[PDB]
């Protein structure tokens, strides 16, 4: 019985580690980085173009 | 005569070129005060929005 029941839960862990593998390699540079609007106060207000 | 008329209108057109740019002078100092402080609140604005950037992350 004991060898049965690791011969099933072995296959279960050797499915779950490869499954770890994946997100052991990255886990960050998947998402997009920031590039939130803010400041620009210091801009002036007769833009060098007419869509002032 | 001519000289009578001309006075009459150089007179007319000074006092409503006088009046246009003394209400276009207190345009002037008001729309001043107006810009500072909706920067200022810009500003504010700012740092407050930097903060809750720094918060979010």
């Amino acid at each position: 019985l004991g060898a049965r029941a690791k011969e099933s839960l072995d296959l279960r862990a050797h499915l779950k580690q490869v499954k770890k593998e994946d997100t052991e390699k990255e886990n960050r540079e998947v998402g997009d980085w920031r590039k939130n609007i803010d400041a620009l106060s210091g801009m002036e207000g007769r833009k060098k173009k007419f869509e002032s | 005569d001519k000289y009578s008329e001309a006075l009459k209108d150089a007179q007319e057109k000074l006092e409503l070129a006088e009046k246009k740019a003394t209400d276009a002078e207190a345009d002037v100092a008001s729309l001043n005060r107006r810009i500072q402080l909706v920067e200022e609140e810009l500003d504010r604005a700012q740092e407050r929005l930097a903060t809750a950037l720094q918060k979010l992350e």
